[PDB]
């Protein structure tokens, strides 16, 4: 299913190109080494419940 | 917000409230960037000169971490109007940029189609807002968050006695209930996905308050990402 699979895995954003996923991130998110994951740059990345 | 719980340290931080020249809340907002709030056209009737506050969870007295923000440029759309409520969206762009902090952050902008194949397919979405506990009631001095399951759109037009255009879509309970009231109107509606909260929708409006047989009715974000770009630029 690709991105139907599990959001092909991705974090957050899920593309099909060449009839394969390509994960992205909302801004503020920077994309993973492994093409998945997004890693925020700052304290407050959009998105996240401030608990600490 | 009837029914539901109050939103607890940090767990509503996009959370906006426009308030008045006798500084009281008639609307809510959402933060999506330190320059710009969301919010909902039909607010920007309920009052003529109006400023933002953020990091605000009990409107009695002040804790130190709410921050008010004046507004420099209003931009409603040009197609909303009161005789269908069609279009209810608006973008303010405030003077002064939003310090984040405990209890302030911006809710993610979601891109149009994987919102809608992926978020918008939820079970459940979150609204939130200072309005009325009750159909009949003062506002809420205490920040509110509801979980409200997507409702099947065939079922909420038949539902409604108003038409539900495309740019809207309805959320809620059929007789349990929980509702999102008057005042909360212009707040977030957000979906979560992995932990991290996008922003889906906008309160809009409904026929009374957790009403049996009544949904509440929200603007479709996803049907305004373009608008919503366009404005935070110009
Ligand atoms: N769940 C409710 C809600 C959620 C969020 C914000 C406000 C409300 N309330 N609270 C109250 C209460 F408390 F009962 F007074 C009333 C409302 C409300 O929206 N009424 C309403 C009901 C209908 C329409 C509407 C839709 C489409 C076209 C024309 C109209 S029209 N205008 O009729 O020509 C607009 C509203 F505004
Ligand atoms: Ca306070």
């Amino acid at each position: 299913k690709l991105c139907s699979l599990d959001n092909g895995d991705c974090d957050q954003f899920c593309h099909e190109e060449q009839n394969s996923v390509v994960c992205s991130c909302a801004r503020g998110y920077t994309l993973a080494d492994n093409g998945k994951a997004c890693i925020p740059t700052g304290p407050y990345p959009c998105g996240k419940q401030t608990l600490e | 917000i009837v029914g539901g719980q109050e939103c607890k340290d940090g767990e509503c931080p996009w959370q906006a409230l426009l308030i008045n020249e006798e500084n009281e809340g008639f609307c809510g907002g959402t933060i999506l960037s330190e320059f710009y709030i969301l919010t909902a056209a039909h607010c920007l009737y309920q009052a003529k000169r109006f400023k933002v506050r953020v990091g605000d969870r009990n409107t009695e007295q002040e804790e130190g971490g709410e921050a008010v923000h004046e507004v420099e440029v209003v931009i409603k759309h040009n197609r909303f109007t009161k005789e269908t409520y069609d279009f209810d969206i608006a973008v303010l762009r405030l003077k002064t940029p939003i310090t984040f902090r405990m209890n302030v952050a911006p809710a993610c902008l979601p891109e149009r189609d994987w919102a809608e194949s992926t978020l918008m397919t939820q079970k459940t979405g979150i609204v939130s807002g200072f309005g009325r506990t009750h159909e009949k009631g003062r506002q809420s001095t205490r920040l509110k968050m509801l979980e409200v399951p997507y409702v099947d759109r065939n079922s909420c037009k038949l539902s409604s006695s108003f038409i539900i255009t495309q740019n809207m879509f309805c959320a809620g309970y059929d007789t349990k209930q929980e509702d999102a009231c008057q005042g909360d109107s212009g707040g977030p509606h957000v979906t979560r996905f992995k932990d991290t909260y996008f922003v889906t929708g906008i309160v809009s409006w409904g026929e009374g308050c957790a009403r049996k047989g009544k949904y509440g009715i929200y603007t479709k974000v996803t049907a305004f990402l373009k608008w919503i770009d366009r404005s935070m630029k110009t």
